[PDB]
């Protein structure tokens, strides 16, 4: 049994070229045909094309003919998918799948290559405290959290109390604001009695911008 | 319950010509097919109908192993829907092909120093071959309007050509040994499975 | 070339119950030689790559648990999960490999069905830190509800807001099979300081009447 491994995450501007790769490790590779699948954010799977490494037989889908270029390199067991001029609408995740024949199901899949095309530039996030309400059910539970706003690109990692607090935590999917920057919110529900006895801190890490921020969330003085 | 004779076909001492391609009918055997994936000796390994990796868990009625020798430029033509001298006149494959195509270079074997002309191929024929057809007709091809009464000459050509297999030819003009596996299954008893 | 259409788009079944997904083809996919239809069923979980479950429309990949089964012929195919488990919440696709170009189905989202659960509604005002920047984000949280359908309506001094709110929803919590929604209302600091009452009105099946959570600008809330 063999496996596939694709290149790393890509973040490009509109108009730049790009060429992502997909290398297969293991014995029995001579038989595998390698295809490319595109998955747009929240959308379904789209079959782009297929190639054979041994003789570089390349078959495109009608939707991607002349839009992309599929190539291969049998000396290193690596298939390639490239764009000449990237468009903002090309932002998606591209999997490479492998079938041991041409009319054969895709048995082996890669991990996926996330490609983001946007005119936005790299910017670190701003973390704002979603402070818990003072007027809350004192016998029940209260809610607080952090607002990770105006960052680019994806992703950001959000933990609570340096990983100590995990139960009852909901880190929401980011939204793409009209300004081209992302916005995300993480919340946690805790017993209201613990609002004055336990210190709550959210940890935000944005590796693309190399920005780490710890924000202490506490009930407003008022 | 016996071992499969697949080793005879691939490791055969001599290989047949294109037009007179050999065909080994295999039955009552058990083959693992793993020796075919793992061997890096094959320069081309194109299965079409079935995933070869998940084959030793299946069973078929009859598996046919065709074998011959072609030129490097011709290796692409052993495939469904292909068009060319080899695909139309020597060996044609059906569009619904359920099998596999294996090819490996053999310039070190099928090449005399001055040229091994013993490998032939049909370059002349007035109708394209039907799938899995085998033609040995030596009848003189009639290219012109005047009939050829068994005598060749102008517009009267011998229908077979010789491969000039010198070891100094480019990779395009070098002898490649080709095996073609075909798997068929009717509602008859299947007699060739794997482990 | 060949077209594939799935049904339904979304499907919710309780734990241990049966899940049925249909896939109809615009062309017969049956390799005449061996009598095996070239239809495949894939499973894709959030963040995961797709995973092959069934090939030839009835034969199952190794390791696939005994609860997945494929059936059908001609242009009608079915995927059936006998005892639906929590780890099976995913999107399922059907794909043909008769002839290039390959084509996938539209996809079926499969979630767990549970009892109706009302949401815990909270509302957060913008921090003074954010007000120093120039904008203001008012956040409304709908925690641990089911089903996923929910309507959030923003009100600024009892005036309905539309076109300035973005919301996102978490994946189904594997523990309680509930969703959580976060809606953000964005407006300039100038527009923010002009009004007093900011409210979030939630309409959900588990709520007999709409639930409103509000606050007054400046007051301790
Ligand atoms: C053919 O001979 C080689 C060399 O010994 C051996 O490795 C292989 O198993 C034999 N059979 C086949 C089918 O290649």
């Amino acid at each position: 049994q063999m496996q596939l491994v694709q290149s790393g995450t890509e973040v490009k501007k509109p108009g730049e070229s790009l060429k992502i790769s997909c290398k297969g490790s293991g014995y029995g590779f001579i038989t595998y045909w390698i295809g490319w699948v595109r998955q747009m954010p929240g959308k379904g799977l789209e079959w782009m094309g297929i190639i054979y490494p041994g003789d570089s037989e390349t078959r495109y889908s009608p939707s991607f003919q002349g839009q992309v270029t599929i190539s291969a390199d049998k000396s290193i067991n690596t298939a390639y998918l490239q764009w000449s001029s990237l468009k903002a609408s090309d932002t998606a995740i591209y999997y490479c799948a492998g079938g041991s024949g041409i009319s054969t199901p895709m048995d082996v899949w890669g991990q996926g290559t996330t490609v983001t095309v946007s005119s936005a530039s790299t910017k670190g996030p701003s973390v704002f405290p979603l402070a818990p309400s003072s007027k809350s059910t004192s016998g029940g539970t209260a809610a607080l959290g952090c607002l990770v706003k105006d960052y680019f690109p994806e992703p950001v990692t959000v933990s609570w109390n340096s990983g100590a607090l995990t139960s009852g935590v909901h880190t929401f999917p980011a939204v793409l604001q009209s300004s081209g920057l992302y916005s995300l919110s993480s919340v946690v529900t805790v017993p209201s009695s613990s609002l004055g006895t336990q210190t709550y801190i959210c940890n935000v890490n944005h590796k693309p911008s190399n920005t780490k921020v710890d924000k202490k969330v506490e009930p407003k003085s008022c | 319950t016996n071992l499969c004779p697949f080793g005879e076909v691939f490791n055969a001492t001599r290989f047949a010509s294109v037009y007179a391609w050999n065909r080994k009918r295999i039955s009552n055997c058990v083959a693992d097919y793993s020796v075919l994936y793992n061997s890096a000796s094959f320069s081309t390994f194109k299965c079409y109908g079935v995933s070869p990796t998940k084959l030793n868990d299946l069973c078929f009625t009859n598996v046919y192993a065709d074998s011959f020798v072609i030129r490097g430029d011709e290796v692409r033509q052993i495939a469904p829907g292909q068009t060319g001298k080899i695909a139309d006149y020597n060996y044609k494959l059906p569009d619904d092909f359920t099998g596999c195509v294996i090819a490996w270079n053999s310039n070190n074997l099928d090449s005399k120093v001055g040229g091994n002309y013993n490998y032939l191929y049909r370059l002349f024929r007035k109708s394209n071959l039907k799938p899995f057809e085998r033609d040995i007709s030596t009848e003189i091809y009639q290219a012109g309007s005047t009939p050829c009464n068994g005598v060749e000459g102008f517009n009267c050509y011998f229908p077979l050509q010789s491969y000039g297999f010198q070891p100094t030819n480019g990779v395009g003009y070098q002898p490649y040994r080709v095996v073609v596996l075909s798997f068929e299954l009717l509602h008859a008893p299947a007699t060739v499975c794997g482990p | 070339d060949i077209q594939l259409t799935q049904s339904p788009d979304s499907l919710a079944v309780s734990l241990g119950e049966r899940a049925t997904i249909n896939c109809k083809s615009s062309q017969s996919v049956l390799y005449s030689s061996i009598n095996k239809n070239y239809l495949a069923w894939y499973q894709q979980k959030p963040g995961q790559p797709p995973k092959l479950l069934i090939y030839w429309a009835s034969t199952r990949e190794s390791g696939v648990p005994d609860r997945f089964s494929g059936s059908g012929s001609g242009t009608d195919f079915t995927l059936t999960i006998s005892s639906l488990q929590a780890e099976d919440v995913a999107v399922y696709y059907c794909q043909q490999y008769y002839s290039t170009p390959y084509t996938f189905g539209q996809g079926t989202k499969v979630e767990i069905k549970r009892t109706v659960a009302a949401p815990s509604v909270f509302i957060f005002p913008p921090s003074d830190e954010q007000l120093k920047s120039g904008t203001a984000s008012v956040v409304c949280l709908l925690n641990n509800f089911y089903p996923r359908e929910a309507k959030v309506q923003w009100k600024v001094d009892n005036a309905l807001q539309s076109g300035n709110s973005q919301e996102s929803v978490t994946e189904q919590d594997s523990k309680d099979s509930t969703y959580s929604l976060s809606s953000t209302l964005t407006l300039s600091k100038a527009d923010y300081e002009k009004h007093k009452v900011y409210a979030c009105e939630v309409t959900h099946q588990g709520l007999s009447s709409p639930v409103t959570k509000s606050f007054n600008r400046g007051e301790c809330s």
